[PDB]
């Protein structure tokens, strides 16, 4: 029932300060402790101190003493984590989580933010449509996709049919092209019979650049 | 006894003013709630409350409170819920608590 | 204090039993929690107190062990057991996790389906084309894709991206994203991507022309 | 346990007889007094008569000759009869109990008496289905519009009460023709738009109808 | 009989801040010992529940953040922390002389940080089209504060005097409003026009956002 909500996505530069917001919903805030953890690319999770707001009990892990600062205002039930000296090693998912009993087992896992640190700038994605295998009808499962191309910020969301169709959808991890901008090749294998008599629109929601795309895909002759 | 009050003088302690019989009536012991309220002739007729229900103050309410359901696992009761007290859950045996709450805190710690 | 696992790549199948271990650095008594971390989503809670099954999770995720050696296990491993399980303690101020012991299911051979299709016209107008060739439901992961333009080899002109184990049937999916300059695409006539796989008796070449 | 159920006619013509019944359970009326409270829409409560256990009753100052509060102790009921209903006596009527020396503790849900002359009309329900415009971010929205009904009190539920979070019922507005209308703003997660079939239902007790509809994106 | 005047009559206090009410009485309502007053609270729609039932005596099973005080004339009900769901109307009743008279009561609101609306456009349903009427719903969501100007554009012609609005109350869990503007038209006048749209003017989103659905 308890839900923890973070922001969408951000991007900063070496020597910046982004403020991660964790908003709790479902219980009170005078009694809601908050812990912060960092999941890097590939390795295991870490842990950071807690910010019990009711008694304002603040604790910090030894490793992360001088990187994160915790503060909250008891007017919106939100906890803010201010990050300092963001080098290139801080590009990682950030989770805010809380427990229920007085032992500390993370049962309420907030959605992770996808903070990335780089000196470059954001760039909107290109959502070039892909042609279904109309010629290859013998297979009966002609696949169609949306070649997301040349978007710099790693966080990217390719929703298919606005979430209506998620069966067989593939969302290949992005590659590192020579130009330095990531690109993916999301594609779904729709039935051949329903290919021509149904819309298969795709939606790229690139939050860091505020770009939202509603590109349409249809067979051509 | 239904002590008859006189305006200009208040009821003595342990006596309330019933507003149905318009006459002062007694207040009975903690842990028992008035089953039949005071009347013109009859005094307070109060019966002990049921299990897990308490009353820590001299009352006339027709229903007691309720303690906590359980201390779950690894939490020993530091005070059983009798008729005049609560069910205060606490930390695990062999450990301590560093945080705090209204009755049972939110973060334990090993006994170091 | 540091909490470290032992192996990183438990490999198993359907019906076998896995024994993901976890060994603390001190006498951590009976404090440990197990998390399942299906990539993309957020960690879930499996076990706490080394033997207490959290509400909701299936009965097969039974914890065991005591003292300093803890062991999750699954006696009826299904398809949706593919994640990075972690173990945690509840004593020191610096809570520490370990590495990610990732399960991986092995199965029989699979026949890759090869799909090829030309780029879009507006993409050509943009300046750079793409002739992406995709392989669907291929297993073993060892499969080679090669590009022939007018029966001529290409090297360093395509990048490959592959998914993890499929959460439904432990299959795969691969994509190649051959890109050419504005003028190079119109310098040739017939394109083709060919696939060499263990599960295929003979290589299959999917080609297309300007039509 | 203690439970007080309040029942009364939804709509009564002006200058017609009015009768409410409050059924009590969990306590004995021989010692406990039940009193009524009234509340015009969007206004503060105005007190009404009380009846003690013995039978003696006190009343209001401006309605002393309009209320006839009586009791059926054996049947465990408190029924109020009122006459000469002017058009301004449209309100909710809460039953209650003075279980704590007249400090009112337990109340029953009111019936929302309405005084008018218009005939009772059933509601028309339209499934206000979503579309690509409604779908924004990771949350969609579904509607179940109700129109052209009278009197005011109408009950709306979603998924037979299963769907609770993210549900609103906009207050009824007075249509210039002389009827009422409202809609719903149910917002379900977008990740399960295809599945989780959603059914709204509305009932109008004065018109005696229970109409269901299903919303498919 | 006794007359009670409540000050204030509507107040808004943010979460975690103090609130104070005063139900002034025309006559000394202190009969014996402590004053005889009640401080009922009625949530939106819900029946009123009791709190502070004799001057300062607290009901059995009520959060301790409430309190009572005052005698004779002056009276005070204090909610030192105000949670999200402490939105209701707080009343006052005296229990001395027949009859017992209530008061106007207060309306404790929540002032949260400025939110961002999200205009959702919902078209008429085919059943209503075959019934001879058209109704389009430009419903907002999660907006705060109440001030939100909604206008309709029919082929860039702003309709006026042909729409209605309904606003809910603050949500108990998070103090959230909701608005549902309805545009009504006859079937004869529905077929003479084309694509519809809406706008918002709340002090949230920077510019008037328009969600437009094509006709047919």
């Amino acid at each position: 029932k308890v839900q923890l909500q973070q922001s969408g996505a951000e991007l900063v530069k070496p020597g910046a300060s982004v403020k991660l917001s964790c908003k709790a919903s479902g219980y009170t805030f005078t009694e809601s402790i908050i812990h912060w953890v960092k999941q890097r690319s590939g390795q295991g999770l870490e842990w950071i101190g807690w910010f019990y707001p009711g008694s304002d009990n603040i604790n910090y892990n030894e490793k992360f003493k001088d990187k994160a600062t915790l503060t909250a205002d008891k007017s919106s039930s939100t906890v803010y984590m201010e990050l300092t000296r963001l080098t290139s090693e801080d590009s990682a998912v950030y989770f805010c989580a809380s427990h229920e009993g007085p032992y500390v087992y993370f049962d309420y896992w907030g959605q992770g933010t996808t903070l990335t640190v780089s000196s470059a700038s954001t760039k909107g994605p290109s959502v070039f449509p892909l042609a279904p295998s109309s010629k290859s009808t013998s297979g009966g499962t002609a696949a169609l996709g949306c070649l997301v191309k040349d978007y710099f910020p790693e966080p990217v969301t390719v929703s298919w049919n606005s979430g209506a169709l998620t069966s067989g959808v593939h969302t290949f991890p992005a590659v590192l092209q020579s130009s330095g901008l990531y690109s993916l090749s999301s594609v779904v294998t729709v039935p051949s019979s329903s290919l021509g008599t149904q819309t298969y629109i795709c939606n790229v929601n690139h939050k860091p650049s505020n770009t939202k795309v509603d590109k349409k895909v249809e067979p051509k002759s | 006894t239904p002590y008859a009050p006189e305006p200009g003088s208040t009821c003595r302690l342990r006596e309330y003013y019933d507003q149905t019989a318009q006459m002062c009536c007694s207040k009975c012991s903690p842990g028992q709630h008035a089953k039949v309220f005071c009347t013109k002739t009859s005094d307070t007729v109060c019966d002990s409350c049921e299990d897990s229900t308490y009353t820590q103050l001299w009352n006339w309410v027709p229903e007691c409170l309720s303690c906590g359901s359980r201390c779950s696992s690894d939490q020993v009761e530091t005070q059983a819920c009798t008729r005049e007290q609560n069910r205060i859950c606490t930390c695990r045996p062999g450990w301590y608590c560093a945080l705090s709450k209204q009755e049972g805190c939110r973060l334990c710690a090993p006994l170091r | 204090i540091v909490m470290t696992q032992s192996h990183k790549f438990m490999s198993t199948s359907v019906g076998d039993r896995v024994s993901i271990t976890c060994k603390a650095s001190q006498d951590v008594s009976t404090a440990v929690a197990w998390y399942q971390q299906k990539p993309g989503q957020s960690p879930k809670l499996l076990i706490y107190w080394t033997s207490t099954r959290h509400t909701g999770v299936p009965d097969r995720f039974t914890g065991s062990g005591s003292g300093t050696d803890y062991t999750l296990t699954i006696s009826s491993v299904q398809a949706e057991d593919l994640a990075l399980y972690y173990c945690q303690h509840h004593y020191s101020t610096p809570y520490t996790f370990g590495g990610g012991t990732k399960l991986e299911i092995q199965r029989t051979v699979a026949a890759p389906s090869v799909f090829i299709f030309p780029p879009s016209d507006e993409q050509l107008k943009s300046g750079t084309a793409s002739v992406v060739c995709l392989l669907n439901n291929f297993y073993p992961r060892e499969a080679k894709v090669q590009w022939k333009v007018d029966n001529a080899l290409q090297s360093g002109n395509s990048q490959e991206s592959v998914t993890e184990q499929d959460s439904k049937d432990s299959t795969y999916s691969l994509s190649s994203t051959l890109t050419l300059s504005k003028a190079d695409y119109e310098k040739h006539k017939v394109y083709a991507c060919e696939v060499t796989h263990q599960g295929l008796s003979s290589p299959v070449t999917k080609s297309f022309n300007r039509g």
